[PDB]
């Protein structure tokens, strides 16, 4: 099953590319793992929002 | 893990060099920021209607290749609700393109001029990277080679 | 409003449906009007008009090709359309006769004499 | 106020002409489609592009009655 999952999860990345979304290949897969326990995906789109503003304010 | 999930997704966006107060103070962030929206339509479709916008200005096949993979994804749902969220946050050859001079059967079409009009913006672009970083390479050193004597210097800020 | 979300209530009105149950149209819908949306030939109300009245007359309905022109009359009157070549270039291909040859006729104007 | 009931009552008169034009052209349209095809011509589209999508919706509408 293990390379069903791989190449599920392979085509899925160049869809967030295309997309223009900021996710790269290690924050992916924390997130299709984390929806894939079942947390509602519009606040998902808030957090990540936010953990990339509060680090920029480092920088 | 979904206490632990939390816990190393807050650690690839903290950029690389306290980084160990910090992550304590960033899940503070991710917690705080998670329980506001949940205080408070197909998936497909919202595809689409970004599709559009793809072909609207220009670039055709790209948009023509977006609908191909999500075609094959289906032999997850909520997975892709969440990339159309964050589609605007991202950061900002092929000889065999439209050379009608090579192909096996290639159909009449007479002048086009709407080809060549865009395979000379192609190279407009170029001539205008290539200066705006002479104009981004001369003034982030000359900002400094030209100021009173110590302010851009850090060894002279201690 | 956006086209995008504008063209899903068309298909919609048409097909009585949601927009979570028909989605393959409205994906065929995008192929055409996508890279089909700049117009492609020069726009006159006055070549389109005298279409229309050339259509009510060739259906032996005289006295309504006279009506037409003082329903053209009013639209300018108000002045709330911006594009009334547009609507009355769609109204007209929607068009069926309740009861040949067209290169000799007059056609609009094909706008690659410009250079877009 | 005032201007934006002015502006009201001139675009009920517009979207009420066009139904005329409609009916004696005989297009199979009514008032609540018509105001959507209305609508997407003021943005600026290809009427034979928008038209030859009705024409194949309602040509597909038939195969599933």
């Amino acid at each position: 099953n293990l390379n069903a999952v791989r190449e599920t999860m392979d085509v899925l990345l160049e869809i967030s590319r295309i997309l223009n979304t900021g996710l790269d290949m290690e924050t992916l897969s924390i997130c299709v793992r984390l929806c894939e326990q079942g947390i509602n995906p519009e606040a998902l789109s808030s957090v990540i929002k936010e953990l990339r503003k509060a680090t920029e304010a480092l920088k | 893990s979904i206490t632990q999930l939390f816990d190393d997704l807050c650690e690839a966006l903290l950029p690389a060099a306290n980084r160990k107060r910090a992550k304590r103070s960033l899940k503070k962030v991710a917690y705080n920021a998670l329980f506001t929206n949940l205080f408070q339509l197909p998936a497909r479709n919202k595809i689409l209607m970004l599709s559009f916008d793809l072909r609207v200005g220009g670039l055709g096949p790209k948009a023509d290749r977006l609908e191909e993979l999500v075609e094959e994804l289906e032999a997850v749902g909520s997975v892709l609700d969440l990339l159309v969220q964050l589609a605007g946050s991202g950061p900002p050859r092929d000889y065999f393109l439209n050379n009608k001079h090579v192909g096996r059967n290639v159909p009449y079409s007479g002048y086009d001029c709407d080809d060549l009009s865009v395979f000379e913006m192609d190279v407009q672009s170029l001539i205008s990277r290539e200066e705006c970083l002479c104009h981004s390479m001369i003034q982030e050193t000359l900002q400094v080679m030209e100021a009173a004597p110590g302010t851009g210097l850090p060894t002279v800020g201690l | 409003k956006s086209p995008n979300v504008l063209l899903q209530n068309l298909c919609c009105r048409i097909l009585g449906r949601s927009e979570a149950d028909v989605a393959q149209q409205f994906q065929y819908a995008v192929r055409v009007i996508g890279s089909n949306f700049a117009p492609t030939v020069e726009r006159d109300e006055f070549l389109v008009a005298e279409k229309i009245k050339k259509e009510l007359i060739r259906q032996r309905r005289e006295a309504d090709a006279a009506l037409f022109s003082e329903l053209h009359r009013k639209l300018h009157s108000q002045g709330v359309l911006k594009n009334k070549w547009s609507i009355l270039y769609l109204l007209l291909s929607l068009s069926e006769d309740p009861r040949s040859y067209a290169t000799l006729f007059a056609q609009a104007l094909p706008r690659d004499a410009h250079s877009t």
